[PDB]
RNA sequence: GGGACCGCCAGUGGCGAAGGCGCCCGGCUGGAACGGGUCCGACGGUGAGGGCCGAAGGCCAGGGGAGCGAACCGGAUUAGAUACCCGGGUAGUCCUGGCUGUAAAGGAUGCGGGCUAGGUGUCGGGCGAGCUUCGAGCUCGCCCGGUGCCGUAGGGAAGCCGUUAAGCCCGCCGCCUGGGGAGUACGGCCGCAAGGCUGAAACUUAAAGGAAUUGGCGGGGGAGCACUACAAGGGGUGGAGCGUGCGGU
RNA sequence: UGGAGGUGAUUUAAAUGCCAAA
């Protein structure tokens, strides 16, 4: 009576949101198409665009449309791998941490959390000096640019690569991430 | 059902409550995972060349000391 | 109570702490007949 | 295509729990415990009741279509212990013999940012 | 949806009179170090009485209650187990306005001034020199103020202290006078209460107390050894009748 | 060479001291 049961389940190809290429992503099983809406799938950023350096970068995907046997998925949030990170901190250093609430220019609700290691100890005005010039320059891109082009240049890591050029006049840095996304709200 | 051969070659060492098992190094010689080198307790006085017969090849001893 | 740190020493004797809470509970009853 | 799902890898002290689901988390395709396996509540944590279980789970997921599953591995975390019980190796690597495909591998044990406050009392266990 | 808490970085590192203080941005505010051919002109030290601050717990009113958890209710362990272990659980722990004024509140070391070899880390400021990706960056040297370690003269019962003195000198206040009775009795002041501060006598006693030495012991650690130890084995004794020795009668 | 700190853990049960020294 079990095995009747998992008989009726069909499977749905599960795809990229459209500005990351629109991609095959995976497979799930349900019985009823509605109730595959608003599962939540995590992929490498490697295992979109194939390149052996950014495969500690995690996205999440979101279904929200379904037709047919497809799903389509939206962009809900970014993160960058545990054991990644925790490679990063060591003594004798400095971990400066800056989050953000943001809006982008099509009113787009974001949570942005960076982060920035130093070579050595610094003083704590130090720190609030590279803080300050951190929320700078995310506040500037946030109104700058959309949704989708600050997206990827957050994935991409040109905001940090610009974060680093312009802190390095406070103090020697050892590396420069964008740690976390989270989108909070969409335009109405 | 019928186990499989193993060669042992190497003697690491001595362990047990009363010091009555030892601990060795064997290869196996014929099944699903032929050649490969994995470490056991043995009961009984044992030395290089000795031949098991093992009833499952996939527990490997806790290594001693 | 005033302090006597020698008291606290486990030679001989009892925990100074028991002792308090033995005569403070005997110190009660003085004072409950002392108002009647 | 390629099936692929996900191990979920729960081992403490006193169990062990294998489940796989599909990639998406949302539909369960096969779990076992270490109590499901063994009679003395003693061996239930050890390395041979996980070769069991995961054998058994593995068996069921590959006659369903599974081809290969991604691992995440937790101990019980929070105000508990944040390390993982015996029985989390002996899992992963019945998983592989038993035929399935390996991905990538992760710990996902939840550790508080200074939470709540653990069971003992200023003094621990007294034993 | 809710209440509490701010992990790694974190450092005999920092700040504060002490109690104490760790997520980020903004406002208000106290103290200290360094640099100073700036100003006043002995205005200073200590401080009986007096005043203010003061962990946790407790009490009085009004809120809140996630997790933990006195009292309590059950399950076990045990000769018993009012406990240690396990499953639950009230007050409390949290916020607002008060009271209480106690800790191994310990650096078990009151505060101000002058003087008496060196060596070596680290935090803040200043000066000099050399590098540099030109950074509020890096390395080295010296001066002042903090914070550690090793050590000379001297000190001490010794452990040890030794320019951050427990050394030599110039000041002021507080306290002690063998062990118990006893921080008790009686009296007084303070507090809603719980309690706080002050504080004897009769009688009793030859030691109580400190630092270090040699051994013996530990349900402390490490190394070694033994068929009157074990592990792997062979044969038995303990049950019956009898030989012989012992207790008792 | 010798020291000072911090975080983790630490597998059942196991009470007593007579006789003598006198
Ligand atoms: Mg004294
Ligand atoms: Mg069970
Ligand atoms: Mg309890
Ligand atoms: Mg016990
Ligand atoms: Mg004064
Ligand atoms: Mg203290
Ligand atoms: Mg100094
Ligand atoms: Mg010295
Ligand atoms: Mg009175
Ligand atoms: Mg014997
Ligand atoms: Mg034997
Ligand atoms: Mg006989």
């Amino acid at each position: 009576a079990a095995k009747d049961k998992w008989k009726l389940k069909q499977w749905y190809v599960i795809y990229a949101p459209d500005f990351f290429g629109g991609v095959e992503v995976g497979l799930t099983p349900a019985d009823d198409p509605e109730k595959v809406l608003n599962r939540v799938v995590e992929v490498t950023l490697k295992d979109i665009t194939g390149d052996f350096l950014k495969g500690h970068v995690k996205l999440y995907f979101q279904v929200y449309d379904v037709k047919g046997q497809n799903a389509y998925t939206k962009f809900k949030g970014m993160k960058l791998a545990r054991s990644y990170i925790r490679s990063l901190v060591r003594r004798r250093t400095t971990r400066i941490d800056g989050i953000f609430n943001i809006t982008t220019k099509d009113g787009y609700k974001l949570r942005v959390m960076a982060m920035v290691i130093a070579a050595r100890r610094i003083q704590t005005s130090q720190e609030r000096a590279i803080r300050k010039i951190m929320q700078e320059i995310i506040y500037k891109k946030a109104e700058e640019l959309n949704f989708k082009d600050f997206v990827l240049e957050a994935v991409n890591g040109k905001i940090a690569a610009e974060i680093a050029k312009e802190a390095k006049k406070i103090y020697p840095l050892k590396k420069a991430e964008i740690r976390k996304i989270k989108v909070l709200g969409e335009p109405e | 059902d019928e186990g499989y051969p193993a060669e042992v070659i190497e003697i690491i060492g001595r362990t047990g409550t009363t010091g009555d098992v030892t601990q060795v190094k064997v290869r196996i010689l014929e099944g699903r995972d032929k050649g490969r080198v994995i470490r056991r307790n043995v009961r009984g006085p044992v030395r290089v060349g000795d031949i098991l017969i093992l009833r499952e090849t996939e527990r490997e001893a806790r290594e001693i000391k | 109570m005033k302090r006597r740190p020698r008291k606290w020493k486990k030679k001989g004797r009892m925990r100074w702490k028991w002792i308090k809470k033995r005569i403070r509970r005997l110190k009660r009853q003085r004072k409950k007949e002392r108002g009647l | 295509k390629e099936k692929w799902g996900i191990a979920h890898i729960y081992s403490s002290y006193n169990n062990t729990i294998i489940h796989i689901t599909d990639i998406t988390g949302a539909e369960t395709i096969s779990r076992w415990s270490g109590g499901m396996v063994v009679k003395a509540d003693r061996d239930e944590p050890s390395p041979y009741a996980a070769m069991l279980a995961a054998r058994r789970a593995a068996e069921e997921a590959l006659e369903k279509g599974i081809v290969g599953v991604h691992i995440r591995v937790r101990a019980p975390g929070g105000s508990k212990s944040k390390t993982p019980g015996p029985g989390a190796q002996a899992a992963i690597r019945a998983l592989a013999r038993a035929g399935l495909k390996i991905g990538r591998v992760e710990d996902v044990t939840p550790i508080p940012h200074d939470g709540t406050r653990p069971k003992g009392g200023r003094r621990g266990r007294r034993v």
